[PDB]
């Protein structure tokens, strides 16, 4: 069996390539006295330590903790050896050469791993789609990327970024169900937000009308039970939460919203092939899951396309795991088994054979 | 049906003898020199459109990337498309995909001590065994598809809340349904017991 690990900002998500689900899903946190605590354990510790992402930006920026995230991925949540099984990762997109060399070199000399490979998240999550071409809206925890992609190949000059992504929202939500008069303080509270952001929130079609309706009745509230028998009321916030990724400066953000970066992205590529990325418009990561979010995007992309342009927005029901459903797919078939780079050729060639 | 057509099954792609007809439930590489088409059923999964995708990019890499891919969404074809085959058609044909729901034997279980001295709540990985189970504190019992949460005859109103709380947070991770099931010391039943090795 292969093993498939997705590095993400904020989860980690970890589990055995032919399964149709990642088995574990842990935050991609480290925490040191103010000697090391990953994961769950670190952000329950919040009082007393210093988290750390290992991972800003779908890079990898502190290696000591990616290492503690990757000991506590094979040790910790799955149990296994990692010597006895070969290990996909994934990258994000415009992920430096030197990285990549990195994660290839402590896979084989600090985990002894018999074999790896590393996929971009992006191809995984578009082919997983179906498609050869398209272009990815990949909205995380910490990141959301935009990602041109012609037959296989991301076009890197075209590449847009979003530094705002669901960790944003869940404090934008706290901080405005706070001015409904509640209070998130505790590592339990503080899940109550995220649960409230991942079952109650969704991406209206009309901003403003959403907000004259909400006004007008209380058609739209929402009630979320808690175990004691308390109940957190939610009206406008369902939407103004998510709206924060159409406007940006709804958290103080100078920035375009993801329906003008996607159409930047399409603007910045060759005339030829604009016309398959406005009709193959994928979904992908866990803030694209809110109800509502693809209508909205097909409505805000045909208002910036040109005239007689075809739209299309394709949310595929995975699309919280479809990178990692991805690399299952990959490192579970038949026909990929070749390029599996064994530790024999990493003892050869080193770690630049990664590029090749 | 000139063209050569691989129609994807279980993660292979097996050559059609005479393509033509398209299931609905499945997904077919049509490869026709310098152009390649993904057909892509409605109800096809996401191994079956994933291995039709990546294995153009390697046909089409194989021809110096010369080829064209496309795609072309089953039941909405275009003519031009139909008219490759001597007479095209749709069937409600569906190969079953590869992925597998994942499933835990007992002994993989975890079980899960929630306590809280007064500022912060723990939680601790403890032995799978009943014998683990204190009265003073909250356990949660991870049994894939379930979760249990055991409160204990004295544990405080808070631990049984935060306990409950991780519990959705459980379920919210995992894909599927997962019923959580709040558990009373001396009140737990048989399917709960059984839930150990
Ligand atoms: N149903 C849902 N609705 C809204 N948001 C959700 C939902 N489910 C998960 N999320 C959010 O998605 C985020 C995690 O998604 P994902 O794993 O794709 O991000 P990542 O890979 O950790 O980060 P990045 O992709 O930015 O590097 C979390 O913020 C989570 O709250
Ligand atoms: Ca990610
Ligand atoms: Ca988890
Ligand atoms: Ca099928
Ligand atoms: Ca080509
Ligand atoms: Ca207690
Ligand atoms: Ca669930």
């Amino acid at each position: 069996t292969a093993l498939v690990c997705d590095n993400g900002s904020g989860l980690v998500k970890a589990g055995f390539a032919g399964d149709d689900a990642p088995r574990a899903v842990f935050p991609s946190i480290v925490g040191r006295p103010r000697d090391s605590y990953v994961g769950d354990e670190a952000q329950s510790k919040r009082g007393i330590l210093t988290l750390k992402y290992p991972i800003e930006h779908g890079i990898i920026t502190n290696w000591d903790d990616m290492e503690k995230i990757w000991h506590h991925t094979f040790y910790n949540e799955l149990r296994v050896a990692p010597e006895e099984h070969p290990t996909l990762l994934t990258e994000a997109p415009l992920n430096p050469k030197a990285n990549r060399e990195k994660m290839t070199q402590i896979m084989f000399e600090t985990f002894n791993v018999p074999a790896m490979y590393v996929a971009i998240q992006a191809v995984l999550s578009l082919y997983a789609s179906g498609r050869t071409t398209g272009i990815v809206l990949d909205s995380g925890d910490g990141v959301t990327h935009n990602v041109p992609i012609y037959e296989g190949y991301a076009l890197p000059h075209a590449i847009m970024r979003l530094d705002l992504a669901g960790r944003d929202l869940t404090d934008y939500l706290m901080k405005i169900l706070t001015e409904r008069g509640y209070s998130f303080v505790t590592t339990a509270e503080r899940e109550i937000v995220r649960d409230i952001k991942e079952k109650l929130c969704y991406v209206a079609l009309d901003f403003e009308n959403e907000m004259a309706t909400a006004a007008s009745s209380s058609s739209l509230e929402k009630s979320y039970e808690l175990p004691d028998g308390q109940v957190i009321t939610i009206g406008n916030e369902r939407f103004r939460c998510p709206e924060t990724l159409f406007q940006p400066s709804f958290i103080g953000m100078e920035s375009a919203g993801i329906h003008e970066t996607t159409y930047n992205s399409i603007m910045k590529c060759d005339i030829d092939i604009r016309k398959d990325l406005y009709a193959n418009n994928v979904m992908s990561g866990g803030t694209t899951m809110y109800p509502g979010i693809a209508d909205r995007m097909q409505k805000e992309i045909t208002a910036l396309a040109p005239s007689t342009m075809k739209i299309k927005i394709i949310a595929p029901p995975e699309r919280k795991y479809s990178v990692w459903i991805g690399g299952s797919i990959l490192a579970s078939l038949s026909t990929f088994q070749q390029m599996w780079i064994t530790k024999q050729e990493y003892d050869e060639a080193g770690p630049s054979i990664v590029h090749r | 049906r000139e063209p050569t057509v691989y129609h994807i099954q279980k993660g292979r792609l097996v050559k059609m003898k005479d393509p033509g007809a398209f299931g609905r439930g499945d997904c077919y590489l049509v490869d026709a020199g310098m152009k390649i088409y993904l057909w892509i059923g409605p109800k096809s999964t996401v191994d079956e459109k994933f291995l039709t995708a990546a294995t153009a990019v390697m046909s089409d890499q194989s021809r110096e990337g010369k080829a064209d891919i496309d795609r072309i969404d089953g039941g909405n074809e275009p003519a031009e498309f139909k008219a490759l085959f001597d007479d095209f058609c749709l069937t409600d044909e569906d190969t079953e995909g590869i992925l597998k729901k994942v499933q835990m034997e007992t002994h993989e279980h975890r079980l899960w001590r929630v306590h809280r001295e007064g500022d912060e709540t723990f939680f601790a990985e403890v032995d799978l065994n009943k014998n683990s189970l204190k009265s003073d504190d909250v356990y949660l019992l991870d049994a894939w598809d379930d979760i249990w949460v055991w409160r204990g005859k004295d544990a405080t109103a808070r631990e049984k809340f935060d306990g409950n709380i991780l519990a959705r947070r459980y379920d919210a991770e995992r894909v599927g349904v997962q019923e959580i099931e709040i558990i009373e010391e001396g009140q737990e039943p048989e399917e709960f017991f059984k839930s150990f090795p």
